[PDB]
């Protein structure tokens, strides 16, 4: 695992694609807690 | 004896409903036309479970206070999606270096998405791997998939434009 940029705790990947939302990177496992486990199927479009 | 218990939420629970709405409302179209994650506009939610682990929660809140104190009492905490073949290891033992995306565009860290459909691309591995284990289908409409909806401390976040 790499380090956060000096003076930072995470990276934000800012979305060319006007509809895309942000992606985030943490470099410490302790900075995330898995609150919910969601079980699902993707649905075939009609 | 991981210490993890899963509590089923009733579909009648406001907590079930707000988590489902975040899952459904953050689906988007992907530039791969569905190659990695499959072709879909919405999900069939089968179950939502609360992940309860005293040790892993205290591990989280300890680090959150460290970040908060380094950032004028601001953890900058988000609720974000994570898709992985290792969701079972994560809910029992927590996130660590083994859940890092070595080849990630923003370096060897643990990646989270605002778009549930982005996290869906990683359920069966990087780029959807070989798809579902049963049918080898990245667009399988049959096989049950799992995502984590995670509490994430960003603190001071480095803004990378793409
Ligand atoms: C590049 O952006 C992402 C966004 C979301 C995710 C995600 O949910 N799980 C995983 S597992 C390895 C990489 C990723 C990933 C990467
Ligand atoms: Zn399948």
């Amino acid at each position: 695992m790499a380090h956060s940029p000096p003076g930072h705790h995470s990276v934000t990947g800012r979305p060319v694609n006007g509809l895309a939302l942000a992606e985030y990177v943490i470099y410490r496992g302790e900075q995330a807690y898995p609150e919910y486990l969601i079980t699902y199927q993707i649905m075939r479009p009609e | 004896g991981s210490g993890t218990i899963l509590i089923d939420l009733s579909p009648d629970d406001k907590e079930f409903q707000s988590v489902e709405e975040e899952m459904q409302s953050t689906v988007r179209e992907h530039r791969d036309g569905g190659h990695a994650g499959g072709i879909f506009n919405r999900y069939n939610i089968l179950k939502i479970q609360k992940v309860c682990n005293k040790k892993l929660w205290e591990r989280y809140t300890h680090r959150r206070k460290e970040v908060s104190e380094e950032n004028h009492n601001h953890a900058n905490e988000r609720m974000l999606f994570h898709g992985s073949p290792f969701v079972n290891a994560i809910i029992h033992k927590g996130f660590d270096e083994r859940h890092a995306y070595i080849g990630g565009m923003f370096g060897a860290g643990i990646y989270f998405a605002e778009n549930s459909s982005k996290s869906n691309q990683y359920v069966y591995g990087i780029g959807g791997g070989t798809g579902c284990p049963v049918h080898k289908d990245r667009s399988c409409y049959i096989c049950h998939r799992q995502l984590l909806f995670c509490r994430v401390t960003l603190g001071k976040s480095f803004l990378q434009f793409s």
